[PDB]
């Protein structure tokens, strides 16, 4: 006889990072609307993070974003076509160098969306890290406008939230986007607004640049005759209010008990 | 349905191809299984005419004397041989397409035949080997080449779905094509009718049965066989040609989707009746089947004074009896459409599948019978000389098809298309469509053989088959889903991750029928299936299986006997049918267990199984216990239920070993639990960051008690700061109490806000000593270190 | 596909027996009918259409049943994958542009599609349709297809 | 501005550009289904640990560091998941621990590494004496993985 009660073999169970799991229902959602999720490099060429998207050094644009530069030979960054990139090394402020990267190596029309680890030189509090993730989207086409845009993040908040859930758009500034916007949704269950992210119809001079490093790698232009929109959303922010965590530090901590709290969350 | 090129090129002239035909039909909508070449004859093989015919006396031969340019005997025993007749001549030196025994001139009884006459199976253009082929006396100049008037043909077997029972006619076929562009060749029934009375008298006494129903008069007739044109197309087409009448009948029934009989009217009395059987009648079929007739059966009926005899199966096959031979010199031609669901009954009925049945089934063209009439008489005086009566019997009054409203601009919004108004309607009307208004919304009455054209939705797939479904453009769509279609995918994705957080854990899935042996109910002590199959694949299959683990024991024994396992760690989510169709989850665990491959110690059965299980629960974040339970199936002393999140789901334990040894298995450990499982929504607890206080305790308890019920009492008392209670030991013997054990408890608490004073700790442990002996266990150990 | 019809003897359905058995509708409640294995994923395309309203798209996955011989290519348990689009304005172009992705995804770009027509009581046009196998140099009959059915509306709407 | 939808075929080039990421993401899941807990650490790195846990020195430095402990851009996973199974034992005491992590590493170029910890007692009847642990408890996972990975796998010394 046997007591069926008793513990069995003690196996071990594992987990998810709660980052993880929140980029993989942002991508699930995403993947419904038609986007490929493909990633790029965290350390990143000034040229891409920056001058591609439309900011200049020694600049008002600059100033908005607090970088962290890096040193050391031998290091080798590849570019979109696996040439040798040159330029100051850095660590990427935000995912959408990955836009002009996808662009120079592919060809319209398309729907791309890029999850990333991202990083800045700031004081961390309980909702801003130095290192957090981002989403990047991408959709370029003939005949795309800003009311696709507006589409797309109507979808990602009512697949997110319920249809009592709504989005809010109002005018930012970017220079890789014009218009540019910052975007929140409706949060039903917790009756208040979420900041998500920034948007807007990819600018002219981003287009521009991309077809320029094209003709330098030998490729025909590509990008002369269709428009786009592209956003860029936090991944901590949405898990935090969507997994019920208080304080972004968490993320990043390591603490089992904390992990562990999300076997269950798929 | 069978497709000889030549003869479907007779009506569509400018066939490119049998290939390109094949092409043809596929874009209409007939898939084509397989095309032959199919009438190779030798040079050898010639026509010759019977001089005579002479029996070898005391034998069942006869030696034949044939004209075949020069003159040549024959012998043979094939009973039609008779003087009179063409025949095809296999000249000494002949290879024949299937005997592979070149045709020599031998003696036979008494007789140099040179050569032989052959059978239909002989030449290869026919199954039928009992008798010779009969061809017109006159049909060549004897000693021709038989090749010359019997060329190869190539036959496509088409596939003729239900909606196209036109396509049963090869002319229906041909207006397909034609629509396509082909030009259109009908046969012209060129008739030269005599307005006389007819000899006998129609009487339709079930209209239900024959809705449409007419008969032909023709006599003066010379049956004889029929041409060699005719006979090759028959051939090819499957069927066996009979002679002039006969032949006639079958060829226009092929023509025109169009079955008609011709009935020798030496039997047809004063007149044909179409009626139903009295019960038992009698009626012997041309295949020569005596059968017994169902009142429900349609009958083509004769009468004579008060007598009333059945003639033929109605629609289905005709009688032996009126069967038009030689001597026949005057026929009633039967040419009707009847009730398809009788036909389809009857045809059941007696196990028959004719091409008659199979038409009138499919259905019929209700007013193609006065013109089929006039095409199968105007072939009978062609062919058998036939004296023709200018008027027929005639019976029911079928209404033309309505017109259908069609708007060209919904064809091509339904299809994505643009196809400018003026081909639809050209289009339409190739087909035989009548198209009135002038738009945008027109009036369309299609042809009445066309039973499957009655909604506007019918004549646009007409317009996209014959503008070809190539020209459909490639589109995406686009829109903003209706609000209820939100979220209605969790349950789905909810069961996949189980399946792959069960890959994850290390089972491996596996795929069973649902169908049950209902013997196993037995075998493996469960209640009865609850559905059973009125036709099962077998007895073993003939019930809906109630559990999933019976089929994965006989899977493993099965498994064993084929390979030899060591192991086997398997899982297999499925519907269960009882009460109510649901979901389950069944796994199973047999062999050795997990260890080092070369060292000796072991985890295994049992506490393995739970092992996974509770890993599995773990990584699905809900809470999971096993209590004991007695199953049937199950062993006495290793059966227990399981519980998530304190609710009954399922079972676990070792399979009882009566069943095991039955089935000639070492022992197995399972498990299921029905599905979706319970569902826990992500509480996040902010974990203290304050040390956490920790202490050790024993617990003697009788032998009998279940380890849960101790946890369960350890945690209540234990506070509401006990942050884990884990069980680290357990023992019995000296110095415990005989009958008694021991269970080692690691516990720890902890508060949010702050540390935890002795106090508060000690305090609790106190709380815990005291419901733990009032309940009547021992605290061995106490705030151990 | 009404009873006594050459459309019902295209399907080699297996007749279930037995009381007791609860058999719920889309919407929970208690249907009736003679009962019996599904042969083919099809009825989902109704039970969904009463339960829901369009716009949308559907995929349902699902094991059927079929009383005929089993052979390399034939079973008489095997899986369908129904798919469904209901919306104003959907037309075939869409249905030959969701089996175009499906060739693209499933065999590369070289990859392409083929639609034929052919016959089911549930829709019109009707068609049959395979795809390029570009690795493998033959085309592949996937499955049936065409423009859900007037009736077949009729039939939800009045459910 | 209204809300609408795009629709259109993509370019070929575009096809099938999502395999690596679909890859990566697989193997996470069958890691946490396996029975490893995932575990996400900054990309910095002390450039002192490449002493402490005898490594090359890192290759690339930060210019403006948060802090001279995350001065450098780590070349390894392990010294910061062994930091952390530190960490974790010094506020809470876990008996053991079956840890894994899969991010970028910076070293000559940037690549994609996957690390696992396996720490404690081991694995047996929690009430029994006998465990299976150690270095063969490991391998025995990994072996797992890869059967489960449908890939050959062998370790050399
Ligand atoms: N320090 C920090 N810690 C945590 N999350 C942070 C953060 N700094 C920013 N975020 C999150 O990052 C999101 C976007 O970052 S941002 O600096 O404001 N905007 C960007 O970086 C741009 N690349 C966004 C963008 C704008 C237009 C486009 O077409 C594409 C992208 C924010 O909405 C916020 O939720
Ligand atoms: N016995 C069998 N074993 C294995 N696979 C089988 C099978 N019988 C059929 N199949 C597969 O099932 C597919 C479709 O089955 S079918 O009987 O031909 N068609 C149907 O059942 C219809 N429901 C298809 C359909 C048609 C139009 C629609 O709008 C929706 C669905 C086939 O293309 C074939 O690949
Ligand atoms: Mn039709």
């Amino acid at each position: 006889r046997v007591d069926v009660s008793l513990p069995g073999a003690s196996l071990f169970s594992g987990g998810l990072h709660p980052i993880t799991l929140m980029e993989r229902e942002l991508v699930e959602i995403f993947r419904a609307l038609g986007y490929q999720a493909v990633e790029g490099p965290e350390v990143e060429s000034e040229f891409f993070n920056f001058d591609a998207l439309n900011i200049p050094e020694h600049h008002p644009a600059r100033d908005m974003w607090d970088t962290f530069w890096l040193t050391g030979e031998g290091f080798r960054l590849e570019g979109p076509l696996g040439e040798e990139v040159e330029g100051r090394l850095l660590l990427r402020t935000h995912t959408s160098p990955m836009q002009v990267r996808y662009m120079v190596a592919h060809t319209p029309p398309f729907r791309i969306v890029v999850p990333g680890r991202v990083f800045r030189f700031e004081q961390t509090d309980a909702t801003h890290e130095a290192v957090f993730h981002q989403l990047e989207g991408l959709v370029v086409g003939e005949g795309i406008a800003m009311a696709h845009l507006k589409g797309a993040i109507y979808e990602l908040a009512q697949a997110l939230f319920g249809p009592d859930s709504k989005v809010r758009f109002q005018p930012v500034y970017f220079p890789f986007v014009e218009p540019g916007a910052q975007f929140a949704v409706w949060w039903p269950e917790g009756g208040k607004w979420l900041e998500l992210g920034g948007a807007g119809m990819v600018h002219p001079k981003v287009f521009q640049a991309v077809d320029a490093y094209r003709e330098r790698l030998g490729l025909p232009p590509a990008y002369r005759g269709v428009t786009g929109f592209a956003f860029g959303l936090g991944v901590e922010r949405l898990a935090m209010l969507r997994y019920g965590i208080p304080d972004i530090r968490y993320f990043f901590g390591g603490r089992l008990k904390f992990l562990e709290q999300f076997k269950g969350v798929l | 349905m069978r497709v000889p090129f030549s003869w479907l090129k007779a009506y569509v002239p400018e066939l490119e191809s049998p290939e390109v035909l094949e092409e043809r039909l596929a874009g209409l909508g007939f898939e084509t299984d397989r095309i032959e070449r199919v009438f190779p004859i030798p040079r050898g093989v010639v026509f010759a005419r019977v001089l005579e015919a002479h029996p070898i006396p005391g034998t069942r031969l006869k030696r034949l004397v044939l004209d075949a340019g020069r003159t040549v005997e024959v012998v043979s025993g094939a009973e039609n041989a008779r003087k009179g007749i063409g025949v095809a001549l296999a000249l000494p030196g002949t290879e024949l397409p299937g005997l592979g025994q070149k045709v020599g001139e031998r003696v036979i009884q008494g007789v140099r035949s040179f050569g032989m006459a052959l059978s239909p199976r002989e030449l290869g253009v026919g199954e039928y080997g009992g008798g010779l082929l009969e061809f017109p006396e006159d049909a060549l100049p004897p000693g021709t080449p038989l090749s010359e008037a019997w060329p190869e043909e190539v036959v496509l077997d088409l596939e003729v779905t239900p909606n196209r029972p036109d396509a049963l006619g090869l002319l229906g076929l041909a207006r397909d094509l034609h629509a396509l562009g082909y030009a259109l060749v009908e046969p012209e029934a060129a008739l030269k009718a005599e307005a006389l009375p007819l000899p006998f008298a129609l009487k339709v006494e079930d209209p239900e049965g024959a809705p449409h129903f007419t008969l032909g008069y023709a006599f003066g007739l010379r049956v004889a066989p029929s041409p060699l044109w005719m006979q090759r197309a028959l051939f090819a087409a499957g069927m066996r040609p009979i002679n002039n009448v006969v032949d006639v009948t079958n060829y226009v029934m092929l023509e025109r989707a169009q079955p008609m009989h011709a009935f020798d009217l030496r039997f047809v009395g004063e007149g044909i009746a179409v009626r139903r059987a009295r019960e038992g009648e009698r009626l012997k079929t041309l295949d020569g089947v005596e059968r017994t007739l169902h009142p429900e059966d349609l009958v083509i009926a004769g009468w004579r004074g008060e007598e009333s005899f059945p003639l033929g199966l109605a629609g289905v096959m005709g009688g032996a009896e009126s069967e038009v031979r030689e001597d026949t010199e005057a026929i009633a031609l039967e040419v009707a459409c009847f009730d398809p669901v009788s036909i389809r009954k009857t045809a059941r009925r007696h196990g028959l599948r004719t091409e008659a049945s199979h038409r009138f089934e499919r259905g019929v063209d209700p007013l193609g019978q006065v013109p089929a009439q006039r095409r199968a008489l105007s072939l009978l005086q062609a062919l058998a000389g036939a004296r023709v009566a200018e008027a027929l019997l005639e019976a029911g009054s079928p209404k033309p098809p309505e017109a259908i409203p069609f708007r060209p601009e919904y064809a091509n919004r339904l299809l994505g298309t643009s196809y400018p108004e003026a081909e639809q309607i050209a289009i339409l009307k190739r087909l035989g469509c009548r198209v009135e208004g002038e738009g945008p919304t027109y009036r369309v009455t299609p042809p009445s053989h066309r039973l499957d054209l009655r909604l506007e939705e019918d004549l646009v797939e007409e317009v996209a088959r014959i503008q070809g479904y190539e020209t459909i453009p490639l589109a995406l769509p686009a829109f903003f889903p209706a609000p209820d279609n939100r979220g209605v995918e969790a349950p789905y994705r909810k069961e996949q991750r189980l399946r792959e957080v069960l890959s994850g854990l290390g089972f491996q899935e596996v795929y069973t029928y649902s169908f049950m042996d209902p013997e196993d109910a037995r075998r493996f002590r469960l209640d009865p299936p609850r559905l059973l199959l009125l036709n099962p694949l077998a007895p073993e299959k003939a019930a809906l299986r109630t559990h999933l683990f019976p089929g994965l024991v006989r899977v493993l024994k099965e498994n064993l006997d084929l390979d030899r396992p060591e192991r086997a760690l398997l899982f297999e989510v499925g519907r269960v049918f009882r009460e109510r169709e649901e979901t389950h989850l069944a796994g199973l665990l047999f062999g050795e267990g997990v260890g080092l491959p070369w060292a000796k110690e072991r985890l295994s059965g049992y506490f393995l199984l739970k092992g996974y299980l509770e890993a599995l629960f773990a990584r699905l974040g809900l809470a999971f216990r096993v209590e004991a339970q007695a199953f049937p199936f199950l062993h006495p002393g290793v059966s227990g239920r399981v519980l998530v999140e304190g609710e009954e789901v399922g079972f676990l334990g070792a399979l009882h070993p009566e069943i095991a040894q039955e089935l000639e298995l070492p022992p197995v450990h399972l498990f299921e639990l029905r599905l979706p499982l319970p569902d826990k929504p992500l509480a996040f607890q902010d974990p203290s960051r304050h040390p956490a206080a920790f202490r050790d305790l024993a617990v003697v308890v009788p032998a009998p008690t279940p380890y849960g019920e101790v946890e369960a009492l350890v945690r209540e008392a234990a506070g509401p700061y006990l942050e884990s209670l884990a069980l680290f030991d357990l023992y019995q013997g000296p110095p415990l109490p005989e009958g008694h054990k021991s269970l080692a408890f690691h516990l720890r608490f902890r508060h949010p806000k702050r540390t935890l004073r002795d106090e508060e700790v000690e305090e609790a442990v106190s709380r815990v000593a005291e419901a733990l002996r009032a309940r009547g266990f021992g605290l061995r150990g106490l705030d151990t270190p």
